[PDB]
């Protein structure tokens, strides 16, 4: 019942959650930009850094500096999300590694949808049907493989898939302990190792 | 492991083929007609469908015998160390022509030397007038030296058993022997039915023998002594 | 909700049992139980029949649908039909390892019984693994599952409905 | 043998979408055009890419990739009744229009590892490196025989288990007329078509742990049947098919399986206006791409420059009195332990197009050359191309030159002179074409260079070998601390690195097929260091420039040549590392040339010249 | 006649009711359906396979037990159908794409103790047998077919899905045209053909198992026994592999007359040691989590040997290895770690490499007299079946992903000591022979031992006692210098160790405090490998930056004073071997960064090299 629950991420939704650390770590892939205006001083870092200068930086920098009529700077989309790669996940879902090409694709793919990109609706579908796609696979493995190895079952899931991977682990596990009755015992909490 | 080394006519050949007649798997090489690849094992074309395929040596075919080496200072640098490994470590790896594999050579070998200028000399020690190398000095746990110095009574009594020997084997110490086929079948006995196994060796006695025995050792320079003399006293015990 | 807690649940039904003492009617919170009169029957909770058992205190019987017959005929409509069939309890998978693990020695062939209802749970949870694929590849948004029992739906519906949330969230991302 | 029956009504279905594909008019056209530049360029092989099928009908596609020739042969009648609807004329010139497949595949992307006996009849996409070719043989697909006793032609139409066909076939060569008359045949009116076996091999650096490469055979025919050379790194789009055979009424199950290829693609060398800014924009540019070329080594520079000459390569000269210089560059890397020797020849190995890996102990010379080999095919025994020839307009980097046998280099003295290699074996006496550059890497004589010894046998190597090369560097591993302080910061930051995509505890992945479509899906300075990527390009459309000499940087190189004559004559025995030779002033006239190809400046200016005589001071005159 | 067919349905009927039946547990606990789960789990993932357990089934119906050890070609395929039906029935019903119903492969194993290869005698043929041995070799997977349809040249007439027998049994295509009546012609005398587009087809291998180096009689060759292996069992194993093989003695059925040729058609497959379970896993975790692994791990290496603490520890490092990197240029930078043991005799080196070649994952001793360039890198041959060149890995390849042990380095031929350098630091093996040209991987540790030029060092003649070259000697990142020291409490200690050892052979092996057994380490390493790369930290790299040049200087300036160059190198290698020494001391605690206290313990086990060169 009381057990620890980290904060939910809310990066599928239309913002993220503000406490959630997945939201977090997320929000600091960085994404690639063209600056609109000159920007004094910052040169530093990257004298200041020249008007139409290309860069790529983090996407919580990018949301707080982007505006719809685009002053600061404006936002290309990273190559994953491109028509380019979206013909590759329309080919098979279940072959690609979003883990590589994450760790969280969904979530950094939701959010690039704030940037009025003309090409959101393509993403938006390219999303839900790569999601669709990858269901049964990750529904299978999750709720059939039973105290083995899922190292290669987890390797090419993204975070969102790999969290929804150990809902069903987690289901499997509990109800195989029921059958062989291992539920009765009274334990010790895990903090009982020291 | 034996090593006998000393003077030319001093019987080492004899006692090397009596071991050679006794001993059930007996092998039998003498120096220059020896080879790495002969002792050890070797890699042949097969005869007739000509893959490559691995062969045994002599080291290989004594596995549970005795490997006899006459000549033993006469040898190649490069054949006599291709015995290293099946004398220590019992065994023979191969990595030719597509073959990777150890084969069990977990044979006896008693060698037979001459010191440098056919003549042992008592000025020096064995260290200073065998030639043999320290890795292979080490590997023989009895190691024995044979001189043919005069002595006019022993000489004497010598004579006496060698031309009474000659007379005994025509064509037609005090105790006494057995008859050799009684011989045979107590030592197969003693080897196939027989297993000692050791419950104490009081420990403090050998253990200080050791220790100074590495004194004397590293004082004189006669003989190296490194760890393996220790193991060869629990084999000669059992 | 753990599988120990539809366990708890499924501890309310009802079943009999044959006692061997003699004891009035007790009151209980739930609703009153007994006389208990030795060797006669009498209908009590699953917790209180388990409990009795492991003390020596009484005889269990099966229950009535704890039949090979009955429970052929039930297996074998629900391997023909397509949908979830009725069950002949609300609870049967529980109330089948509680009664089978304690009272084997009453319960007669009980292996048979224990097969016929691990039959029926294979092919009703590969008729809820086709609902939930079924959902996802359609796109639905409502389901209807009649005749599924609360430990059927419990071992795989946190994993579906955290699937659904995340397709419901991808599929309206565009809302604004 | 090869016929089979295909249900018809699933054919109609089939052959209608397939129909209704092609017929883009109301759409972009996309292959209402290409289907046009098949007419047009006298081509009967369209390609056809799978994304698109898969946008316009999904189940079709999915039906495709996994029902490979009924649907391919549907596929291909519909393509001929759309290029008979634009021209008719034209499509009688052919007996059948083939469709090849590009684009993403899904699963069916495969190594021949991978490549199991659940994907037969399937089309995969086979990716891997082309290690054996056939010599391309006639196949006859239809055959017409003329009778002369009674004045009529028959014609027959063949198959076997390699050539599946859905129509009735033979696999007999008639002999007979039906009245027992002699029949002639017609070898004009006879249609037949070019057929080749190769075999692709599993990419070595992709293999697990303790295996060695496996391999797949593959059936080219028809346009396809000389696309793909040894050496190649490809793709090959097929269907995946055993072959059942027989041997005198018995059956070995066990089948041999092919891929019968419909599309093949190389993995190389595959817009201006960029490279155009650069040229203009740098001043020396041949500085910014020499420091740039291999990031991971530190120092190294006027090696690295020579390198960048021997990429860009001089110009080929054939004289009218038939005499012949070579373009090529040839450096020779002399030099201690552990001084980045086989590094750098492992950077030309991963960024040069045809470099060819090869070290001292691990080649002879057949294997440098040429070796015979009996055809699998056929049995005949014929040649099969050594490393230099596969390098032929490439590079071979040859590692541990100096345990290399004199029996093998042998051949290298006739490669690197004459850019060719002679040969008299099997039924051939023939003169390969070895056109190659040579990149060696070697330990002087004990380990070590010896300071205390003559340059000439600190070199283990006879001057006869050594005046092959153009360059010669000597790399020694000087002890200085500002040096070592600077190196050991550059290697520890290089050893700090990690990749993007990555986690920071992982262990490196061993490889497997991540290439999941046919073309690359991602697509000037670095993330003022040039980058890799668009070094690759700047270096093919900069090699075939092929500038000329201009009068006023050859007057200065006639200049500086008998300069360094002069300073051959006044150096002492220990110290020069090779003499000055007319060889030295063709070595200048090529540095200059590659340089001017750096600058694509199509003129060889008194710039280039001065880095050219630079460089040759620098690698001759040391001790 | 049909009562055959009618013994064969009730025999299927009975194995069905096993793998429907057949419960482990007990009343007190709880009981689960084995078999029924298993399958429902692997059709589920796509498996298609189970593996049954011959004394479950003896105890469920001793008789069918019996039946599959007389017979098991014939009762296989009866348990393999009835195996289809649970699976059938315990997965009905299916999504889409799924309707069509898969055939399942029964492995076999048991409990019972197995049979030397040379125990397979005449007696025993068409038995199942289960025997121990070691992969020597591995074919290429390929297709055999399972059902097939031949169809006749005439008339067209059609035999549909003729079962295939499995194994290396053929089939024989009928002599005369069947079931029509003798027309004209009657026949041709092979009227029948394989129909191209209808076979059915399933991967199989061929593998070589040698005889257990151990099994062999006294001066006797081992033996070699053919193995068939199919479906799932094909690429289970690999050549180097230990395994327990359970399957059927069988000859082929398409020097003598009536001489058949016999193999194994392999039913099961048992690795005695790619997975790891859950328990290990965690297990694992903790013994990386606890602070004294390192002292735990170094104590577990040769604990019967006394002392040689360091270089204990660095064959620790050299056993969990550094992290193989790919730079954004392209190059390569090795992980692996060479050492080299160098030295008087009887110092336990050759007891050292034996340890290692047993420790660790991937591991292969080989003598250096006993090997050649050929055998050690990669071999180029003509093969018998077939007129063309191909390929066999040698020492390197074998042991490509681990440790291979070169015991009696030093006695080796120097053209055969060449051929490792591209091996031990590019990991390549690059071979242009015969037409052949590639690049294989080797991607291996070098674990060498050596005695003197002298044999003892003889500690006078200094740089003389090395005949090995500065290249070699280069590619090693730790060179111990091992040095036979008398001492007397040592020598005293030394004994009484040494017969203690010996006397203590007898005491039933019990376990030991404070180490970890060898069949533990063993997984434990190669978890590490596959799970853990670490890197440098900036302030550690800073350190080692410092440390090496200081290191360098010395080195330079104790040559200058020598004015003799010294045999051992210290270069931009032995700075990256310092740098991968770090490494896997990070990667035994599966911390992702190095600290400065790995590098300080890296540059301190270093120094031991370095006094051995200075
Ligand atoms: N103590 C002895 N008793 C009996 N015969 C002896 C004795 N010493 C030597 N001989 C004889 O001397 C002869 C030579 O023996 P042999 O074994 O060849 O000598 P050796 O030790 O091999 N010397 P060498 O071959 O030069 O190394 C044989 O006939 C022996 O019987
Ligand atoms: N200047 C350098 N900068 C960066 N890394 C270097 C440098 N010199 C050597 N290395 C590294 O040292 C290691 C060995 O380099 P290597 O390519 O073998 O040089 P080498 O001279 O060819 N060795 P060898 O074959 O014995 O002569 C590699 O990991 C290189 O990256
Ligand atoms: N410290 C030790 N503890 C236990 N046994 C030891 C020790 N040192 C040596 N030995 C024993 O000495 C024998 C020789 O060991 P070995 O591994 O061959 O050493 P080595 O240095 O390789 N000899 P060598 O091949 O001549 O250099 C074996 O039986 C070891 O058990
Ligand atoms: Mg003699
Ligand atoms: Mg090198
Ligand atoms: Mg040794
Ligand atoms: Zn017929």
């Amino acid at each position: 019942s009381e057990a620890y629950f980290r904060v939910e991420s809310g990066a599928l939704g239309p913002e993220e959650n503000f406490l959630s650390l997945d939201d977090i770590l997320m929000s600091h892939e960085k994404l690639p930009v063209r600056t609109e205006t000159a920007m004094p001083r910052l040169g530093a870092f990257f004298n200041a850094v020249p008007q139409g200068s290309k860069l790529e930086l983090p996407l919580w920098l990018a949301k707080g500096l982007f505006d719809n009529k685009r002053r600061i700077l404006s936002v290309e989309l990273p190559k994953i999300y491109q028509e380019g790669w979206r013909t590759v996940f329309s080919a098979d879902p279940n072959v690609v590694d979003l883990h590589k090409m994450g760790p969280h694709f969904y979530g950094f793919g939701s959010q690039l949808l704030h940037f009025d990109s003309p090409e959101n609706a393509d993403i938006s579908q390219s999303l839900l049907q790569t999601f669709i796609g990858r269901f049964r696979r990750i529904m299978d493995s999750s709720q059939n493989a039973y105290n083995e190895d899922t190292s290669a079952l987890v390797a090419r899931l993204d975070e969102m898939e790999r969290g929804l991977f150990q809902t069903g682990q987690k289901g499997l596990n509990d109800f195989q302990c029921w059958e062989k009755g291992q539920a009765s015992q009274i334990t010790a909490s895990n903090l009982v190792q020291n | 492991n034996v090593l006998l080394c000393g003077d030319p006519g001093t019987a080492k050949s004899q006692f090397l083929k009596y071991i050679e007649k006794v001993s059930s798997r007996a092998i039998f090489t003498t120096g220059q007609g020896a080879s790495a690849v002969g002792l050890t094992a070797y890699v042949q074309r097969h005869p007739v469908s000509r893959e490559w395929t691995l062969e045994a040596g002599a080291l290989v075919l004594a596995d549970r015998g005795v490997c006899l080496i006459d000549e033993f200072d006469k040898m190649n640098d490069q054949d006599r160390t291709s015995i290293h490994e099946a004398m220590e470590q019992q065994s023979i790896s191969i990595s030719k022509a597509g073959i990777v594999t150890s084969l069990q050579a977990r044979c006896t070998v008693i060698a037979a030397a001459n010191p440098i200028g056919g003549r042992y000399d008592p000025s020096l020690t064995f260290s200073e007038n065998v030639d043999l190398t320290e890795p292979i000095i080490s590997r023989f746990d009895i190691l024995c030296v044979v001189r043919d110095t005069v002595d006019p009574v022993q000489d004497e009594m010598l004579a006496r058993f060698v031309v009474g020997s000659h007379v005994r084997h025509h064509p037609s110490y005090g105790v006494e022997p057995l008859p050799q086929e009684v011989l045979k079948k107590y030592i197969i006995y003693a080897k196939e039915r027989v297993h000692p196994k050791l419950n104490q060796m009081d420990q403090d006695k050998v253990a200080k023998m050791y220790s100074d025995l590495r004194k004397e050792s590293m004082a004189t320079g006669s003989i190296p002594i490194t760890v393996r003399h220790i193991e060869s006293m629990i084999r000669m015990a059992e | 909700m753990d599988a120990a807690e539809v366990e708890f649940l499924a501890e309310k039904e009802l079943v009999t049992i044959i006692p061997n003492f003699s004891l009035d009617k007790i009151y209980l919170i739930g609703g009153d139980l007994g006389p208990f009169n030795p060797g006669l029957p009498v209908e009590v909770p699953l917790w209180l029949a388990i409990n009795l058992k492991q003390r020596q205190k009484c005889r269990l019987l099966p229950p009535e649908w704890m039949d090979v017959e009955k429970l052929e005929k039930m297996r074998d409509h629900e391997r023909k039909e397509e949908t979830f069939t009725p069950m002949p309890s609300p609870y049967y998978m529980e109330l089948t390892k509680l009664l089978l693990n304690h009272a084997s020695d009453n319960i007669p062939k009980a292996d048979e019984i224990r097969t016929l209802v691990k039959d029926m749970w294979d092919t009703r949870i590969a008729k809820l693994r086709v609902s939930a694929d079924s959902f996802v590849r359609q796109q639905e948004a409502h389901a209807k599952l009649d005749n599924l029992t609360l430990m059927e739906i419990n071992t795989s519906g946190t994993f579906l409905t955290q699937a659904l949330n995340h397709m419901y969230k991808l599929r309206t991302n565009l809302q604004p | 043998a090869g016929t089979v029956v295909l249900d018809d009504v699933e054919l109609r279905e089939a052959q209608r979408d397939y129909l209704d594909f092609l017929d883009d008019e109301e759409d972009q056209g996309i292959y209402q055009s290409k289907v046009r530049e098949l007419i047009s360029d006298n081509q009967y092989r369209l390609i056809v890419n799978v994304n698109d099928l898969r946008r316009k009908n999904e189940k079709r596609a999915n039906r495709l990739l996994n029902n490979a020739f009924e649907e391919l042969v549907a596929f291909q009648r519909a393509l001929k009744d759309f290029v008979a609807s634009i021209d008719a004329t034209y499509a009688k010139q052919y007996e059948e229009f083939y469709v090849g497949l590009e684009g993403s595949f899904g699963s069916k992307h495969v190594s021949p590892r991978t490549l199991t006996s659940c994907f037969l009849s399937c089309v995969v996409c086979v990716e891997g490196i082309v290690t054996k070719c056939s010599l391309v043989r006639p196949k006859v697909v239809r055959s017409v025989h003329y009778c002369p006793a009674t004045k009529k032609t028959i014609e027959r139409r063949y198959s076997d288990l390699t050539t599946l066909v859905a129509f009735p076939s033979s696999s007999v060569y008639p002999t007979k007329d039906e009245e027992n008359n002699p029949l002639e045949t017609e070898y004009g009116l006879s249609v037949y078509k070019d057929h080749q076996t190769i075999t692709i091999q599993e990419m070595p650096e992709k293999a697990p742990a303790g295996q060695l490469p496996r391999s797949v055979d593959v059936i080219l025919d028809d346009d396809l049947v000389d696309k793909a050379k040894p050496g190649d790194r490809v793709q090959v789009v097929g269907t995946y098919r055993c072959l059942p055979g027989k041997k005198g009424g018995y059956t070995s199950g066990t089948f041999r399986t092919v891929l019968i290829a419909c599309n093949v693609k190389q993995m190389s060398k595959d817009i201006a206006k960029i490279k155009k800014f650069s040229k203009t924009r740098s001043k020396d540019i041949f500085d910014q791409l020499a420091k740039s070329l291999a990031p991971s080594i530190h120092g190294h520079d006027y090696v690295k420059k020579a390198i960048l000459c021997l990429l860009l390569g001089g110009v080929e000269r054939d004289l009218e009195n038939g005499s012949h210089i070579r373009g090529d560059i040839n450096i020779l890397l002399i030099g201690d332990p552990s001084v980045a020797k086989s590094q750098l020849l492992r950077y030309v190995l991963c960024t040069a197009p045809r470099a060819i890996p090869t070290t001292g102990r691990g080649s002879s010379g057949v294997g440098l050359t040429a070796a015979v080999t009996t055809d699998q095919e056929t049995g005949e025994r014929r040649l099969e191309a050594g490393a230099m020839v596969l390098a032929d307009r490439g590079v071979v980097c040859i590692d541990e030159f100096d345990k290399m046998s004199d029996m093998d280099r042998t051949a290298i003295h006739e490669v690197m002179e004459q850019g060719r290699v002679t040969i008299a074996k099997a039924g051939i006496h023939a003169r390969l074409n070895a056109r190659c550059s040579v990149l060696a890497a070697a330990n002087p004589v004990y380990g070590r260079y010896d300071q205390y010894k003559t340059p000439m046998e600190n070199i283990g190597l006879q001057d006869s070998l050594l005046s092959r090369f153009d360059l010669l560097f000597i790399m020694l591993d000087q002890m200085d601390p500002e040096q070592d302080r600077e190196i050991s910061d550059h290697v520890l930051r290089m050893h700090r690195y990690r990749a993007p995509g990555e986690q920071d505890g992982d262990a490196m992945p061993l490889g497997s097929a991540v290439d999941i479509l046919a073309t690359d899906d991602p697509n000037l300075h670095g993330t003022k260091m040039v980058s890799a990527a668009f070094m690759k390009k700047y270096i093919h459309v900069a090699k075939i420039i092929k500038p000329v000499l201009t009068q006023e940087s050859a007057t200065y190189i006639a200049e500086e040549y008998s300069r360094l004559r002069s300073q051959d004559s006044m150096s002492s025995d220990t110290a020069r590392t090779s003499p000055v030779t007319a060889r030295t002033l063709e070595t200048l006239i090529r540095l200059a040339t590659a340089h001017a190809k750096a600058r694509m400046s199509k003129t060889v200016d008194l710039q280039d010249a001065e880095e050219a005589v630079e460089l040759v001071q620098y690698a001759y005159f040391k001790k | 006649a049909d009562e055959g067919q009618a013994r064969k349905s009730q025999l299927q009927r009975r194995f069905k009711e096993f793998l429907r039946q057949y419960r482990v547990g007990t009343d007190r606990t709880g009981f689960t359906f084995k078999y029924r789960d298993e399958l429902k789990r692997h059709y589920n993932l796509g498996e298609y396979w189970i593996e049954v357990e011959m004394e479950d089934l003896a105890s469920f119906d001793e008789d069918l037990a019996d039946y599959l050890y007389k017979q098991p070609a014939e009762h296989l395929q009866l348990l393999e159908e009835a195996a289809k039906e649970v699976a059938d029935e315990v997965t009905r019903p299916r999504p889409s794409g799924e309707e069509v119903l898969q055939d399942i492969q029964v492995m076999l194993k048991s409990d019972a103790s197995p049979s030397s290869i040379r125990s397979l005698k005449s007696d025993m043929m068409s038995h199942l047998v289960k025997i121990p041995g070691i992969i020597i070799a591995a074919s290429a997977v390929r297709a055999k077919a399972t059902r097939i349809s031949i169809q006749c040249r005439s008339c067209r007439n059609t035999l549909t899905n003729i079962a295939m027998r499995p194994g290396l049994e053929g089939y024989a295509l009928p002599r005369k045209c069947n079931t029509d009546q003798a027309g004209r012609p009657k026949c041709p005398l092979d009227p029948y053909f394989i129909m191209p587009d209808k076979c059915k087809c399933v991967d199989f291998q061929t593998l070589k198992l040698q005889e257990l180096p151990d099994a062999v009689p006294h001066g006797e060759m081992p033996r070699h026994m053919q193995l068939y292996c199919d479906r799932y069992l094909c690429d289970k194993v690999v050549p180097g592999n230990r395994v327990t093989i359970m399957g059927i003695y069988s000859i082929k059925k398409f020097v003598g007359v009536g001489i058949r040729s016999s193999y194994i058609r392999v039913l099961g497959i048992q690795v005695d040691t790619g997975a790891v379970s859950p328990q290990e896993e965690e297990e694992f975790r903790r013994l990386a989590a606890l602070p004294n692994v390192y002292e735990v791990i170094s104590k577990s290496i040769a604990p019967s040997i006394f002392g040689g603490t360091d270089m204990k520890k660095a064959i620790a490092c050299l056993l969990f290895g550094g992290s193989r990197k790919r730079l954004p240029d392209g190059l390569t930078r090795r992980g692996d770690i060479n050492l080299l043991m160098l030295g008087d005799p009887g110092t336990a080196k050759s007891q050292l490499l034996k340890f290692v070649e047993k420790c660790s994952p991937i591991g292969v001793y080989t003598s250096g007299k006993g090997s050649s360039a050929a055998g050690l890198t990669a071999s180029v041959m003509r093969d018998p079946s077939s007129r063309n060149f191909i390929m066999e890995g040698g020492a390197m390849v074998l042991a490509d992903g681990g440790v291979v042990c070169i015991d009696e380095f030093d006695k080796m031929r120097e053209d055969d000591r060449v051929a490792i350098h591209e091996a031990m630091e590019q990991q390549t093996i690059s071979i242009a022979k015969a037409g052949i040209t590639t690049t294989l991987n080797s991607r291996c540790s070098v674990l060498a031992a050596a005695n003197s030029v002298f044999g003892r060092w003889d500690e006078t003649k200094g740089e003389d006692n090395i005949d090995f070259m500065p290249t070699i000697l280069s590619r090693f990142d730790m060179i111990f210098i091992v040095k036979d020291e008398h001492n007397e409490e040592r020598d005293v200690m030394l004994a009484k160790h040494v017969i203690t050892l010996h006397v203590s052979a007898l005491t039933q092996t019990q376990a030991v405090e404070g180490e970890i057994d060898l069949a533990k380490l063993k997984k434990f390493i190669a978890y590490c490998r596959v799970k853990c790369g670490p890197r440098l930290s900036a302030e550690a790299a800073e350190k080692l930056k410092n440390r090496y040049i200081i290191m360098r200087s010395g080195a330079r300036q104790h040559e200058r004073d020598s004015d003799r160059r010294s045999s051992i190198p210290i270069t931009v290698r032995q700075l990256e071997a310092i740098v991968r020494i770090a490494e896997a001391l990070s990667k035994m605690k599966l911390q992702p960064f190095a600290t400065e206290a790995d590098v300080e313990e890296a540059l301190r086990l270093f120094q031991v090299s370095t006094l051995d060169a200075a």
